[PDB]
């Protein structure tokens, strides 16, 4: 019964490798999004710039790398801070959430929605302008 | 035909699982190093950012705070008290590096 033995001995390898490929697979997808959600982001902003002139106000900006804590509005905050600015202690009345800046990025449609499987043929178009030629399989993939 | 014989299909096949592998693999350090080289990079500098009004539409309706703080800065969240205690909730923040800022955006 060795050949018996060996078969199953090739197709548990071939699960272990397939499973491994899985993760491989979204781990390369997630790596696709983050790029199109970026450069995406430096175009728009690159295009609104030289639209108006000039680069917006040092504040209503916030530049990456951030990340973005969000309560209901009738949530009470209080704040300590230390003179350095290295510490700060925050108390909520109600519960809050804490999102990256490279998901507030898919919020706002950076990703081109293809975090969600949907995707314009306007936003196809542009998603796939922006990766490498030989990894827009993958993006026509992440659209269904 | 051949009987069996599922060794030479099964070996064939972990062959391709392979190039399907290192094909992933090198498809990463691609994305990898083309991330970093539109980052890290001078003429997007300044554009990497979202704006006041890209960020309140994503939660409309939220205070919100945007904190910018060096990487592996520590971000603690007690775990809060069942029903029956008061259930409050907080946030420290201790870096080490360098100085935090916190935006209040709302």
């Amino acid at each position: 019964g060795e050949f018996a033995q060996e078969c199953q001995n090739l197709e548990v390898e071939r699960q272990r490798r397939l499973e491994r490929i899985k993760q491989k697979q979204s781990q390369l997808q997630e790596l696709i999004l983050q790029q199109i959600a970026f450069k995406n982001l430096v175009q728009r902003n690159r295009h609104a710039e030289q639209q108006a002139s000039r680069p917006p106000p040092p504040n209503s900006v916030i530049h990456l790398p951030f990340i973005i804590v969000n309560t209901s509005k009738k949530t009470v905050i209080d704040c300590s801070i230390s003179n350095d600015k290295f510490e700060y202690l925050f108390n909520f009345d109600n519960t809050f959430e804490i999102h990256d800046d490279i998901e507030v990025l898919k919020r706002m449609g950076m990703a081109c929605g293809l975090e969600s499987g949907s995707c314009s043929a306007e936003d196809l178009k542009m998603a796939r302008s922006l990766v490498p030629k030989a990894l827009e399989p993958y993006v026509t993939e992440m659209a269904q | 035909r051949e009987i069996a014989d599922k060794l030479i299909e099964l070996k064939a096949e972990i062959e391709e699982l392979q190039q399907r592998e290192q094909e992933l693999d090198q498809h990463k350090v691609w994305v990898q190093q083309s991330i970093r080289n539109v980052t890290e990079d001078v003429q997007n500098s300044c554009l990497a950012y979202v704006t006041h009004e890209d960020i309140c539409r994503c939660f409309a309706g939220d205070t919100l705070l945007a904190i910018r703080a060096p990487s592996g800065t520590s971000l603690e969240v007690p775990i809060p008290e069942g029903l029956n205690g008061q259930k409050k909730y907080q946030i420290h923040l201790k870096s080490v590096s360098g100085p935090i800022e916190v935006l209040l955006v709302n």
